[PDB]
């Protein structure tokens, strides 16, 4: 599990 | 031979989005300025790490097409390509152009560590190798976004969807070589054989972080999540 790439990948 | 004018569109563009980066001089300049114990490298090492991850998820994200891969293919190339994009960019600031002496500093800086020499000497080798090529900014910028782009890494499901986003900035890397470098045709093909040589940073890194003569090996969560430590 890797939420934080998961997260700064799709923000914006 | 010449750039045409949607090459030279995405050279600026891929250009602008790596200059997003901290500067060299920002990095230099706190090794230059005080010798540091083991235990203050580590920290320094895994804050810079950890600005340089952020600022490589937002160049990624930037690079044509990248927002349109199957969602898990987006973490296998980023998680693929980290390592590799952090010692291109540790050659390229290794590399730059400081006072007289200076260089020797950050050299014996960088050997004063905190991690087993045999991990040193190969870094040394390649930043050297690097530095011979006399590199452009641009062939910097474009070499990080084929890194990224890598449609040979594992996990990869769609590898022809990653191709066809790399074979434009090869394209335009082997025209700047051209270009840049006509006295020397062997340019592009000598720039691609360096991330072979890139790629063998990748199966010992975190062997040569626990390495770190420190008590204790603390990583940012998001450290822990592109690299293979816990
Ligand atoms: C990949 O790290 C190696 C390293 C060497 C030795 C041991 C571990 C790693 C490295 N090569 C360097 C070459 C330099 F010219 C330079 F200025 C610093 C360099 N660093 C460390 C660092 O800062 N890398 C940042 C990563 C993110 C970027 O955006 C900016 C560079 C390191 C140097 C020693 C003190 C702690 C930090």
């Amino acid at each position: 599990d890797h939420q934080l790439l998961r997260y700064l990948l799709d923000k914006d | 031979m010449e750039l045409t004018p949607d090459q030279q569109t995405l050279l600026h563009f891929i250009m602008d989005s790596y200059n997003k980066q901290r500067m060299p001089q920002e990095i230099t300049n706190k090794i230059l300025k005080e010798a540091f114990s083991a235990e203050e490298n580590f920290l320094i090492l895994t804050e810079m790490a950890t600005n340089h991850v952020q600022v490589l998820v937002e160049f990624t994200k930037k690079l044509p097409g990248f927002q349109t891969l199957d969602h898990e293919d987006q973490i296998a190339l980023l998680k693929g390509s980290a390592v590799e994009a952090m010692f291109l960019r540790s050659a390229e600031i290794f590399n730059k152009k400081l006072p007289s002496g200076h260089s020797d500093l950050l050299e014996a800086r960088i050997r004063n560590s905190g991690i087993s020499d045999e991990y040193i000497t190969p870094m040394f080798s390649f930043y050297k190798s690097i530095g011979e090529l006399k590199m452009t900014q641009e062939e910097y910028a474009l070499l990080t976004a084929i890194v990224i782009l890598s449609p040979d890494r594992q996990y990869i499901k769609d590898r022809e969807a990653v191709e066809k986003l790399q074979e434009p900035l090869l394209d335009v890397l082997q025209k700047l070589c051209k270009i840049h470098q006509p006295e020397n045709p062997q340019h592009f093909a000598c720039l691609l054989g360096r991330l072979t040589e890139l790629r063998t940073f990748n199966h010992h890194h975190a062997e040569m972080l626990m390495s770190w003569r420190v008590n204790d090996h603390k990583f940012t969560p998001l450290l822990c999540e592109i690299w293979d430590v816990q």
